[PDB]
Order: structure tokens, then C-alpha cells, then sequence
């Protein structure tokens, strides 16, 4: 919850639901349920396999050998290739620790903000048709059966449908 | 000059304080030291901007 | 009438960094990562003191020259203390090899 | 105000408060005041915290000794030794003030983000109860006592509470 | 569209206007048109000035001489000095190309944020005068000239000005 959802206006998570990161959980006259966002969750995933392939590829191993021995009459190349190396390995270290928490804050970032997304997508139809309640839902002047769920899934309503409904059972309250 | 003090990391222009990374001070040192730059400074933020008005 | 508002936080203070997108940037607080300053003094590691040569060369310092002072009882120490153009090399010169082999060896 | 606040819709600072970095400023009847956001503010500075303890850490440094010294029929070893020291000083010296500039950028956005946040929490309360104005700031429709003031600070509001002045103050505008 | 617009509420781009990367599309009676936004515009582009300043002058190139020759009697130091040139050259190609990345999409970041946090000004005056559209747009209860357009672009509207037809054509819908 950067942007304010996830230990945000959301508290949290939900093991009902594993077929997907995201989703919706339905509730209707007919039931309840869970049910996965494959659209922005796979779009999601596809890019963290590009990160990941855009973070594995970025390295190139050399056919190597990394070891050297000396006498005691090249201290000077001993210290050296010690300093040398160890400087290597403290500079990967330093910079590869660094891109692990960035990346996996950006990480979290990148959730929060497709998530944050969707939601304004689903407040997006049902503006003044139905109310945003507690946190992380909306209740409907209306009723929706699993039609009016799936079409809400991918993008579309029909605004007029219920609009009258909601311009009367809103009037009460 | 040479001094009865106590530290930690030396390096010809002074006895060095440990406790933060960096130097841009003087490449040599001996002991557990800060690391040179070419810099002017290094500050990072805790608070954030100010405006009155 | 009555009123809320948001708050937060500015002071007095002028202290600013560099930054991508601006700079002399302002800020109320900051912390200096930075150690730019030393005390100008050769302190010694940890209550360990370092050897001093004062003027001498280290040929002065191992071999035994009388003006440099032994000092047997200095059975080991912080680090070696120098000047850069020292005194006293060889009072009967004969050229010395491997000197950077040696002071690598006498690092520590 | 990169998500839209400070230098945003907000302005300027206030110096009128020092106790935390973020707060309220109340205006009531009794009178009007400053006070400060300890939660998120010390949850942020924490963050501080485990921020600038994961940027020292990461370094290590050893019981080093760093100098070197040659005669004239050693050229290469110090024209290297300089090529090296010097390539691994401009290394670090880049990274970390990239690592600066960087890191302060995210604060910045860190604390950007953490207000508008907050702003979308006071928000949520008083959603048609009370009104946005001007910049930075809510009128309401109702009239609040300091114990109102403590109460919307942690999250307690009591939404039928004055849901009904809100409903009448509101009409003749 | 990270925070939600391009790609995001908004599909696609505009060829139409050249003059500057943000702006406004105006329709009204006079007819329609397209004008840039140069202020948060021209501040985003000093802000990429900064950057890029900020990137290249963050290298200090010496005068140098990269190479060196050898025996097959220093064969330490030739596969050494190998070892050392391409891990350094693997070093700041990592680190460069990471910075490619990372500073592109935090640039589309900066963008995506300039043009949401500016829809939110466009909405600010514009409230209950005039309504959300499809996306990307607003219409008016109301009608709006070129003076309109212009005091809109800047920050003004007089809030009263069209209140009151706002008040009367919003109540047929
Ligand atoms: C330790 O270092 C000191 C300081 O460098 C040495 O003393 C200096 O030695 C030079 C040698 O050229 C002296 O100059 C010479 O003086 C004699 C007369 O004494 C003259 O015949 C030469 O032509 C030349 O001018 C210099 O005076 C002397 N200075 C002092 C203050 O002693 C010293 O010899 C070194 N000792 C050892 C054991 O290495
Ligand atoms: C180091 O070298 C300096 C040379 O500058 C020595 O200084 C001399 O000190 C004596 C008294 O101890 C004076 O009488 C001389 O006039 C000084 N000479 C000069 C040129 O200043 C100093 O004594 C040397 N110290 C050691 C420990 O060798
Ligand atoms: C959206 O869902 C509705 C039913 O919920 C369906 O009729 C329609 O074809 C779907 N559209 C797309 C683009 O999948
Ligand atoms: C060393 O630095 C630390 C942190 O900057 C400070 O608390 C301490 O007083 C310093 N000590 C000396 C002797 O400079
Ligand atoms: C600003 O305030 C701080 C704390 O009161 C004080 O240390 C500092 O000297 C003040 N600076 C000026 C210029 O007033
Ligand atoms: C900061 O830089 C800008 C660059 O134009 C300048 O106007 C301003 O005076 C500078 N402030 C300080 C304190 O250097
Ligand atoms: C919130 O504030 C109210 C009074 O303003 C107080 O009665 C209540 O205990 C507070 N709750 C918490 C969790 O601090
Ligand atoms: C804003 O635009 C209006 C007309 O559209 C003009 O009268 C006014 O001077 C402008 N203000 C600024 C600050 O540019």
C-alpha cells in the first residue's frame, strides 16, 4: 500500500483464491466466490519474466579460471591480486544486494500500482450507479447476477442498465 | 605531527574517523577506513524541502 | 467555521543536496554521508602504537645506524610512520635491491 | 508533488510544528492548531532507518592497507596500479553518488506518496459528509470538537454521526 | 499508464500537435483543436536536461592510454591483465545498461505521473460543473469559449461562472 491499498485501505491478504495473483471475490444471490484476474496478472508476469531474463542475461561467464599462486618474493602481485579481487567481489556484492532490494521494492511498487489500477477501472463504470463501502469493495443500489459479474470483469457494463434502480434505492439513503 | 589519540583508520593528511563510508579526502589510508572518491560532497536526505512563505 | 487541514513539516533551515531533477535542493533535514575532514594528527590504531622512523630511511632503521634509534623493545605496532624524503640512507652507500619486496614483507 | 501535492496542490511548508514531519492543522470553535502524525511519521522514519542501516552495511571494509611504491624499472606495475586504484575510486565514486541522487529522488517520492496517501485517508471519511477546498484542506458542513479532531486522526469517524447536518448545510448550496 | 492513463484509461497518441509533449484538445463551438501544455511540459523537459547532465557528467574521462604488451615469459600478468580489463568492462556495462533501463522507465514514470497529477488539476476546478467522459475527457453542463479554454489551461475558472447552468442542465440527467 504505497499508493494506499495493500496494508493500506486493504488490510490483508487472501489464501481462498491461488489460480491467479489477482482477482475479484463475487458476492450475489446466487452465491459467493473467487475468481482470478488473468488479464493484468498474466500481462504482470509476463513482465517479471522479462525483468528476470533482463536481469540473469545482463551477466556474462566467462570459459574461466580464477586462481593465481606466488612465492614470498612476489608480494607485491600477491597483495595486489588480493586487493584486486576482493575488490571485484565486494563491488558485484555491493551492487547485486543493492539491485535485490530496489528490484523487489520496486517490486511491491509495481503490484501496488496494478492494483490501484483496477480499481479505479471498477470505479471507474459504477461511479454514482453503486457506492464504494468499507475498504476493497463496492455495494451495489442494485443486483448483479454472474452475467453482470464477468462483463465486469473484462470492461463493460452497460451503464443504463441499473441506472434507475440505483437513482432509486440510493434515495432512500 | 604525531599524537598520543586513538583511531581507528590513518592516512597521511590525519587521524580518521571510521564511522561514515566515504572520504574523498586522501586515496592512502591504513586500517579500518572510509573509501576515496573525486567528490565535492555526498548528503543524502532525511527531512525533505522547506518553504515558508 | 470549522475547518481540517493537512500538516507537515518545514523550519528554518537552508542546508540542500544535488539531485537528478534539481539542485541546491532545500531541505528541512539532512545527514552528511560524507567524511571530508581529518584531525590533522597521526593518532595510532585501537591503544596500539605505530613505529616511527622521524627522519630516518628504513636502511638507517634495520640496519643499526647509531642516529637512528633502534628501539628493540618496539616488538610490534599499528602501522609504519615515514616522511617521505627520509635522512638517512646509507652512510657507506652500496646500492639495495628488492626495497619494495622488503617494505611489502615489513608491511605488517 | 510528483503525485501532486508538494509543489503539487499543496504550496509551501509550515514551520508551526517540530514534533513529526507530518501532522493536521485543526480549526475549530475552541480555536486552531498544529499536531503532529506520529503513526505514519514513524513508520516513514523507520523506514529511514532500515533504509540507511541497508546503505552503510552493505559496504565492508577491511584491515586494509592501501599504498604501494616502485622504482622506475617498474612502470608497467605503476602505471597499472594508478589505472586500477583510479579505476576503482571513479567506480564507486559514480555509483554512489548516482546512489545519492537516486536514493533522495525516492524519498522524495517516498514522502510524496505517503501524504497523498494520508490525504486519500481523510478523504475517505467525510466523502460527501464534508467538502474538498481551496488546497490541502476539508470545510465541513458540520461543526467538530478536538475530540472529532482525535477521532478522524486514527481513523474513527462515525459516519451517521453528523451524515444528516452535512445533508441540510449542503442544500442551500 | 503505470499510475493508470496511457495505456491505462488513455489508448493511444496524438500526431495531430508537435509543438510540445502534453496539452489539451479544446472542442467548442468556434470549432476544435489541439494546444500544448508548455509549462509542466517545458518543466519536464529541464527536468530530463538536468538528468542527462546528470549522467554523463558523472564520468571523468582521463587522458588515457589503454594498452599493454607482453612476453610469454609474463603470462601472469597478460591473463591477469585480462581478468582485470574485462571485469571492469563487464562491470560498467552491467551498471550502465541497468541505468538504461531503470532511468527509461522511471522516465515513463515521470511522464505518466506529470499527465495524471495534471488531470487532476484539469478535474479540481471542474468538479460538479462538469462530468467525467469516456476517458481522457471531461464535458460541460455548460459552454466554454477560447477565453475558457485559456483561463482553464492556466489554473482559473471562477467556479461561479457556469455554476448555475451546470446546476440546471445537470438536472434533466
Ligand atoms: C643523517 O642525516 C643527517 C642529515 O642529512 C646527516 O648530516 C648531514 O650530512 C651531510 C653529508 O653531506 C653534511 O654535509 C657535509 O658536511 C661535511 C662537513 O661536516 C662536508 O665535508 C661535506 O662537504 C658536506 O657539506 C651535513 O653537514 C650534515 N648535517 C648535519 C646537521 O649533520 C648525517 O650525516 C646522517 N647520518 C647518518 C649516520 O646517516
Ligand atoms: C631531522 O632533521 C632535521 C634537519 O632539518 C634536524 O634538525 C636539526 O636539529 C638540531 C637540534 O637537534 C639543530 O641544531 C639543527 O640546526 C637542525 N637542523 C636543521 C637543518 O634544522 C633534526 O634534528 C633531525 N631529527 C632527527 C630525529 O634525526
Ligand atoms: C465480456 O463479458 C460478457 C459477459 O460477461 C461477454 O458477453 C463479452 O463477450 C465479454 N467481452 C470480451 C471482450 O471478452
Ligand atoms: C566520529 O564520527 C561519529 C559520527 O560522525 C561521531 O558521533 C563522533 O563524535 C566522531 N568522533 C570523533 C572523535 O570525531
Ligand atoms: C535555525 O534553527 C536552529 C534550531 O533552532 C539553529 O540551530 C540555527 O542556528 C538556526 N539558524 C538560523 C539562521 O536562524
Ligand atoms: C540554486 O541554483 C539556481 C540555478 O539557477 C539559482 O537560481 C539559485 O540561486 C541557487 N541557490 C543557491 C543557494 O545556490
Ligand atoms: C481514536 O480516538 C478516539 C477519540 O478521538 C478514542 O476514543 C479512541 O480510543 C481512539 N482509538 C485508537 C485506536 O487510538
Ligand atoms: C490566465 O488566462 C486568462 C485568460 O484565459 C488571462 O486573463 C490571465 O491573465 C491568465 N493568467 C496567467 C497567470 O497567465
Amino acid at each position: 500500500g504505497l499508493f494506499g491499498a495493500i496494508a493500506g485501505f486493504i488490510e490483508g491478504g487472501w489464501t481462498g483464491m491461488v489460480d491467479g495473483w489477482y482477482g475479484y471475490h463475487h458476492q450475489n444471490e446466487q452465491g459467493s466466490g473467487y475468481a482470478a484476474d488473468q488479464k493484468s496478472t498474466q500481462n504482470a508476469i509476463n513482465g517479471i519474466t522479462n525483468k528476470v531474463n533482463s536481469v540473469i542475461e545482463k551477466m556474462n561467464t566467462q570459459f574461466t579460471a580464477v586462481g593465481k599462486e606466488f612465492n614470498k618474493l612476489e608480494r607485491r602481485m600477491e597483495n595486489l591480486n588480493k586487493k584486486v579481487d576482493d575488490g571485484f567481489i565486494d563491488i558485484w556484492t555491493y551492487n547485486a544486494e543493492l539491485l535485490v532490494l530496489l528490484e523487489n521494492e520496486r517490486t511491491l511498487d509495481f503490484h501496488d500500482s496494478n492494483v490501484k489500477n483496477l480499481y479505479e477501472k471498477v470505479k471507474s463504470q459504477l461511479k454514482n450507479n453503486a457506492k464504494e463501502i468499507g475498504n476493497g469493495c463496492f455495494e451495489f443500489y442494485h443486483k448483479c447476477n454472474d452475467e453482470c459479474m464477468e462483463s465486469v470483469k473484462n470492461g463493460t457494463y452497460d451503464y443504463p442498465k441499473y441506472s434507475e434502480e440505483s437513482k432509486l434505492n440510493r434515495e432512500k439513503i | 605531527p604525531m599524537d598520543e589519540c586513538d583511531a581507528k583508520c590513518q592516512t597521511p593528511q590525519g587521524a580518521i574517523n571510521s564511522s561514515l563510508p566515504f572520504q574523498n579526502v586522501h586515496p592512502v589510508t591504513i586500517g579500518e577506513c572510509p573509501k576515496y572518491v573525486r567528490s565535492a560532497k555526498l548528503r543524502m536526505v532525511t527531512g525533505l524541502r522547506n518553504i515558508p512563505s | 467555521e470549522d475547518t481540517i487541514c493537512i500538516g507537515y513539516h518545514a523550519n528554518n533551515s537552508t542546508d540542500t543536496v544535488d539531485t537528478v531533477l534539481e539542485k541546491n535542493v532545500t531541505v528541512t533535514h539532512s545527514v552528511n554521508l560524507l567524511e571530508d575532514s581529518h584531525n590533522g594528527k597521526l593518532c595510532l590504531l585501537k591503544g596500539i602504537a605505530p613505529l616511527q622512523l622521524g627522519n630516518c630511511s628504513v636502511a638507517g632503521w634495520i640496519l643499526g645506524n647509531p642516529e637512528c634509534e633502534l628501539l628493540i623493545s618496539r616488538e610490534s605496532w599499528s602501522y609504519i610512520v615515514e616522511k617521505p624524503n627520509p635522512e638517512n640512507g646509507t652512510c657507506y652507500p652500496g646500492h639495495f635491491a628488492d626495497y619494495e619486496e622488503l617494505r611489502e614483507q615489513l608491511s605488517s
